[PDB]
């Protein structure tokens, strides 16, 4: 159930390893993400919502998706992004 | 009376043979010389520009370390060090410790032209450029020397390199791949001519300016002696890369260059770029890293390039971008993962330095400036803690050094992927990516520092774990080199 | 935290405090930090391999190689300091001996041994230098790869002296062909094939225990005792004062070599097996230096003497080595 | 293989013959030689004690040029001279001008010994000499000659000695009496033992602390090389006084060390002095120049003397006592003369000065403080016009420095004049006078710049005239060293 | 207020952009400023009247000694590069013949010759040495001086190879009396009394200008060609190769003294009058040097063909110099 | 009638060149080396009276005494000190 992923965070300058869980759905999966950016270099935006992309297509997961069903290989790289949905 | 150079000196060098008691690819194996299917005929044509013969080599390098010898020992009792400026302090400790090894390793990479390469004098030649880096290496480790009695970190000066701490291991990727894992000829080029001629020559000349600029005769002495043995040696590659065009491996030649600057740019824009922006004082800044790079080592390349019958390489006009912004990441990189170096990195973002910094770059401010925005509040608000990290950055698997680029208002950073046999790589650029595919073999099963970690090769797996993975304790782990002093300029 | 140290830590725990000597030379390789992977690429590069097979799995076998010390304790600055005296030395002998005519004085019949005993030499001496590089370049210790990185700078010395002399030869001597034929005696001459064969072959002994002992302590006291102890003694009875003090002072500089090929070879021999493996690798080439010796000083005046006398110096250098 | 240096070194020296063609006294004549009626046979028991030959010579000195040389010109673009305290500005350019031309003299003052003595040991010892004053004159006209264009001060390296500046006279008067006219063996007494071992050879190891301490590594590299070459001909005297001592000749030996001790203090008191406790500053003092002279010199002498069989001269308590106040006299002479020096003098009389003055020697601020307190007044108050003078202070004919002591509370200024031949001459201590009386024909018509003034010899005959005859202009004319700076501590 | 200066004042002014040698050696000498009191003392002290008469009162005339300028430029700095350089070559001969027995090769007889002949030397060379020291305190410009301070040193060189070869003959001699005999020699064998007389003369001449001529253009030029052109031919052609190789770099000294001494003629030439006065000098001291030549040369072997040429070659000297 | 004498100032430092005046009083000779010492390095004793003593023997003059009938050798030196009369 523990699961690597690339944390490529929007507004920050650097791309971060963050380990998840696969049940995580994308809404927890962006939080664990935040941890690691949101209130270190980059400021919080509470007026949106975080949302999961698949960095090398673009893919948006939808929020409640989990990291199972998902279609990733182990240590992909995932865009965490601001959005008003 | 003595003969002129000139009237005896090609007899130095008329020294091939037509083997006959071994083949001749057993006596210069293709893997080590790398002649490419020219013949010894062809390779003699290699006509190096800069001459020298042995007595006059003792001579001039006799005096040069009378020289340089002398200046350290009458300036030791004063003690400059310890009074020096902490970012030039720290921009010594990183320049020891990422350089004297490698310094000493090219002798090698030198020993192996000597012994392999098919043009006569590119074998003399790099003799004398093995005798060079020797003393580069020895001076390189006598001069820090004297300082191990103040910190540790001056015994990383030794030490380094024999790590994994990750900007050694990003050291090695680069000079074990340029010269010491390749064929003479190979070396010629990828050392001599994109690595020295292309940057450290005028990359040293640089560096003793700044050293005496700070105050630093010592140091500022050493380096400019050792830039001076420079060109004797560094002008091996172009004779190679002109034998190579004019006999049809222009294409070949011209990948081997194209690397080459690559690699030789992610390395030297990781630790010098951020030295001339951040580390040294800001009324010690002549001009920036970036004009630095166009004033020269751009319009260089680009004059050896054309000179040679080359093209500039694909990626140039990226490259030119990169000038506004990829130093910026790996500073911010290295002072955010800042335990994990053995100097101390200095922020260098005070209001003043700031402005010089929306000079030089315009948009710094909107995009690098946000990430320095929240570390600034946190420090000024005491929440220390969330100025370090708690995950490893991702990695390239090309250069070993972290992805980064753009953040803020204009964020750009992007991961160049490759799935390659079951397994997927981070890469930090497109040309990174690029290096691994048109070799993959030459890479494929090297891993990096995260590889390693995810692995399970790093034990305790957590930070700590990580941190005695790469031979770093409290001590010789860097901090913010002024001790947070530029935070008061906030409140 | 740690604390700061009175030398570097490898070295911490000497109870002699450093020489400049071990402060710049010792513990530097770092390829042999990893003996799986060498260098920080794939493992499976060719140069991953060469260094595995050819230094890692050598049979001459030592756990602490880089405990190995240069008894002369050579740096670069101490070697530019002594050499830079001894070339004045050479070169104010050029200088002044030209200024007297020294090379009208030499019989024609002398001048034409030059030509096939003396200046084919810089392909010989040039070899030596590939040979000791080589050694530098493959070595399992930073301390090991320095005395045979100012071999080669020696060996390159000699190759310097003999083309400086062949064009002064000549100038004198315009119609001889010195500088033109060399190459082709070399190739070509009964008396060079035993050399040429010998230091062909032991070129591409790769493996670095192999590579010492036949470039080192087979191949090198061979050249030494032909080239600069029988023919410099013969330029001495002939009138060549030049050669014969010329040849001396080169002498020197393998007298050097000999010092730390021997301190090595005592290195080894504290393990067991080691002297076995020198004593199988010399029974080896041996017997292309003695077809060397015999093809070279037979043909000079009094051939048989220079023989027996080359041969058996050569051997006197190995047998005080302990082989 | 090399012989060992003792087991041939003494024939080098067994070099005395009888002369045939010409007589003895012929060869080594009396007023050049000074054998003093000892025998040839017993002056060969002259035995150096520092012994070195020919090639030992030219390698140790070739490779302390290289040294010395190459530390300049790694400094040289640093200009440290535009930013150094002006109190060590003009420590240099009243060094350079008072001294380059004696060093250089001084090699003559060698050779006299190397052609003229009796002593084998000691004509070559003296070749060595003669080189090493060689070296100091030249080395300390190229050190300067950087500086031409800083000032015209810096021209006087060369062109003082050339001058009738009153400084430049009482420096001949004094070399040209212990060095330029005198027998062999009264040089390598007076010169030798008495002035290099006594004074100088310490001198210089403190000139070249101060000038670290001041961070001027190239003057500091400068006097230390020089310093090292001082023992290697400084100790001819020493044999000289064990064979006048020997051989029934001890009066003579002391008089001739009475006298040289003498003169040279009176010189080192006006110059050295006021350097250690007026220019140097206040936070860089290691110790008093009184501290100094009983640490480094004093006990030296009378260690030497002991050892010789020879005693103290007969002032020695006088001596003693004038260490607490002969150079405060010179100082304020200097000061106040200021316009007829070729460096600015550093007042050095600040509160915090004057309160290590007076723990360094209790009672100065009620003595020598009584003047300076009337000179700051007028400073304070708009009146710096009676703070230079209108008249020439009294000069002292042995010494030619001016006559000067204890001022204020304990007022103790004498004169110690002699009627001789019709004449009156003026002398500054008992001393002083005393040279001239045991020698009048050595001094008897020399004429001091006072003398001259008075004789009609200064045209026009006021102030002016005699800064014109002394070749000073505006822009050599000195000024207080820091342009009146510590005034505004009064207001 | 004065304006600084791109040079010293006393050379502003020269068009050319003064040298290091020029910087540092001209116009040194002070007691030249007043010649009517040299010295800062009493008008009428011996010293005084000394360079009265022996320096200022010369009949050798010049408006601006200062003027002259070593031709070779020689300062302290460059004097010890040089010297040091050509030092490391002779010692290199001294070590390196030493190591292969030279001195045991020589013949009986002339091991004889060098008693008599070589090493006495260490008189007539410590005589130069006095001699030039001398020219150096009473010439009358510092750039004439500098010139006689290195060759004074050059002399201090010469005596001390001759000290040093003197002990390692009489190692390898020590029934010769090498080291004892040679002051005996030097006082009493008719071989050395024209040269003994000459120099002990030569030594008392205090005049500047004779001094010069008598040391520099007489004496010298007999002492080289007798001592080392002839010595030194006649030791090489007797198997004493050491000795002909420490004369011919011993003459590269003695080549430099005649070129500022030619340079110094020259110069006194400018003035109408002194070709005469050097003449007359020359005059006056040619028939000792003469004898010199005679006495030395005709008791070595060929004596009469070794005093023919040294009288000619040494005449040679003077006849380019203009005289 | 210019005569100079050498003035040793009472609690100055130094003696000094003073030409006076065959002429001069010893009051004349006190003024003119006063001029030279008080106020520039000697503080005025406006209650005490300048008298004139030769250096050598300690001969004081009397105040009217004038330089003509002192017997005093050219360039001799005089103490000038400070007195109730
Ligand atoms: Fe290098
Ligand atoms: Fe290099
Ligand atoms: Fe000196
Ligand atoms: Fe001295």
């Amino acid at each position: 159930a523990t699961f690597p992923i690339m944390s490529n965070f929007e507004r920050d300058f650097v791309i971060q390893l963050v380990p998840v869980d696969t049940e995580d759905t994308m809404d927890q999966v962006a939080e664990k993400c935040a941890y690691h950016s949101i209130n270190r270099r980059v400021h919080p935006q509470p007026e949106k919502i975080l949302r999961v992309r698949r960095h090398e297509d673009g893919t948006l997961f939808p929020r409640g998706m989990i990291v199972s069903d998902a279609g990733l290989r182990p240590t992909e790289t995932l865009d965490i992004i601001f959005m008003d949905n | 009376s003595m003969l002129k150079r000139e009237d005896w000196y090609d007899l130095t060098r008329t020294t091939n043979w037509t083997p006959k008691y071994v083949t001749e690819n057993e006596l210069f194996p293709e893997e080590m010389s790398g002649a490419r299917g020219i013949s010894m005929e062809a390779w003699e044509k290699y006509d190096e520009p800069y001459k020298i013969t042995y007595p006059e080599y003792v001579s001039i390098q006799r005096e040069k370390d009378s020289g340089a010898y002398s200046i350290k020992a009458a300036l030791e009792r004063d003690g400059f060090v310890d009074r020096a400026d902490p970012g030039w302090v720290s921009t010594m400790q990183l320049h020891f410790g990422a350089i004297a090894l490698e310094e000493y390793a090219a002798s090698t990479a030198e020993a192996r032209m000597a012994r392999f390469a098919k043009a006569p004098g590119n074998r003399n030649m790099a003799t004398f450029g093995m005798m060079d880096e020797n003393r580069h290496g020895q001076i390189q480790l006598y001069f820090p020397y004297a300082n191990v009695k103040r910190s540790r970190k001056w015994d990383w000066a030794h030490k380094a390199i024999h790590t994994n701490e990750w900007a050694a291991i990003a050291a090695r990727s680069f000079f074990d791949d340029m010269m010491m894992t390749r064929d003479s000829v190979a070396v010629s080029i990828m050392l001599t001519f994109a690595f020295e001629t292309g940057f450290s020559n005028m990359q040293f000349l640089g560096l003793a300016a700044d050293a005496a600029e700070a105050g630093d005769h010592t140091f500022a002495s050493l380096i400019s002696s050792i830039q001076t043995d420079e060109s004797r040696h560094a002008q091996q590659g172009g004779p190679s890369l002109k034998i190579l065009v004019e006999n049809g491996k222009k294409d070949e030649a011209q990948q081997m260059v194209d690397v080459a600057i690559w690699r030789s740019w992610k390395l030297f824009s990781a630790l010098t770029g951020p030295i001339m922006d951040y580390y040294t004082p800001l009324e010690s800044r002549n001009q920036s890293f970036k004009e630095f790079m166009l004033e020269w080592i751009v319009a260089q390349f680009e004059r050896q390039l054309l000179d040679l019958g080359l093209d500039k390489p694909w990626y140039w006009d990226q490259f030119m971008q990169d000038l506004d912004e990829t130093h910026h990441g790996m500073h911010l990189g290295v002072w955010y993962w800042r335990p994990t170096v053995w100097w101390d990195p200095a922020a260098g973002v005070s209001p003043e330095e700031r402005e010089w910094l929306e000079e030089k770059y315009p948009g710094w401010n909107d995009t690098w400036g946000q990430c320095w925005d929240v570390i600034t509040d946190n420090l000024v608000n005491g929440k220390p803690e969330l100025t370090v990290p708690e995950t490893l950055p991702t990695i390239c698997n090309m250069c070993n050094l972290p992805i980064a680029h753009t953040p803020g208002n204009k964020w750009n950073v992007k991961d160049y992927q490759l799935e390659y046999e079951g397994r997927l790589y981070h890469f930090g650029s497109e040309a990174d990516r690029w290096c691994f595919q048109i070799d993959p073999e030459r890479y494929k099963n090297h891993t990096n520092l995260v590889d390693r970690f995810l692995k399970g090769e790093i034990q305790p797996a957590d930070l700590a774990g990580a941190l005695m993975y790469m031979s770093l304790e409290p001590g010789v782990m860097g901090d913010d080199a002024h001790d947070y002093e530029w935070v008061k300029a906030y409140q | 935290a740690l604390k700061p140290l009175k030398t570097w830590s490898h070295l911490a725990g000497n109870r002699r405090r450093p020489s400049e000597y071990e402060v710049v030379s010792t513990n530097l390789h770092y390829f042999t930090d990893n003996p799986e992977r060498p260098w920080e690429l794939d493992s499976n590069l060719p140069m991953q391999t060469w260094y595995k097979k050819y230094c890692f799995d050598s049979p001459l076998k030592h756990d602490d190689w880089n405990a190995f010390r240069d008894p002369d304790q050579l740096v670069y600055r101490t070697y530019n300091l002594l050499q830079d005296g001894q070339e004045s030395y050479v070169q104010g002998l050029f200088d002044q001996l030209n200024d007297r005519g020294h090379d009208q004085m030499l019989t024609r019949e002398w001048v034409e041994t030059l030509a096939r005993f003396y200046t084919p030499a810089r392909y010989l001496f040039h070899a030596l230098q590939m040979g000791s590089v080589y050694i530098h370049q493959i070595a399992p210790a930073s301390t090991i790869t320095n005395c045979a990185t100012y071999e080669t700078a020696d060996h390159l010395r000699w190759l310097t002296h003999t083309a400086y002399r062949t064009r002064e030869l000549a100038n004198c001597y315009p119609d001889v062909g010195f500088g033109k034929r060399e190459r082709d005696v070399w190739e070509n001459d009964p008396a060079w094939q035993g050399f040429r064969e010998l230091i062909e072959k032991a070129l591409i002994a790769w493996d670095w225990g192999e590579a010492f002992t036949a470039i080192n302590l087979v191949t090198k006291p061979a050249v030494e005792e032909a080239l600069l102890q029988q023919l410099g003694s013969l330029a001495q009875s002939e009138g060549d004062t030049l050669l014969g003090l010329l040849a001396q002072a080169q002498k020197r500089d393998a007298e050097r070599h000999r010092r730390w090929s021997s301190a090595l070879v005592k290195m080894a021999l504290e393990k067991e097996g080691n002297r076995e493996v020198l004593q199988k690798w010399v029974a080896k080439w041996e017997p292309l230096a003695d077809k060397a010796i015999e093809a070279y000083c037979s043909a000079l005046p009094d051939g048989e003497n220079a023989i027996v006398e080359a041969k058996s110096a050569s051997r006197y250098v190995r047998q005080m080595m302990g082989l």
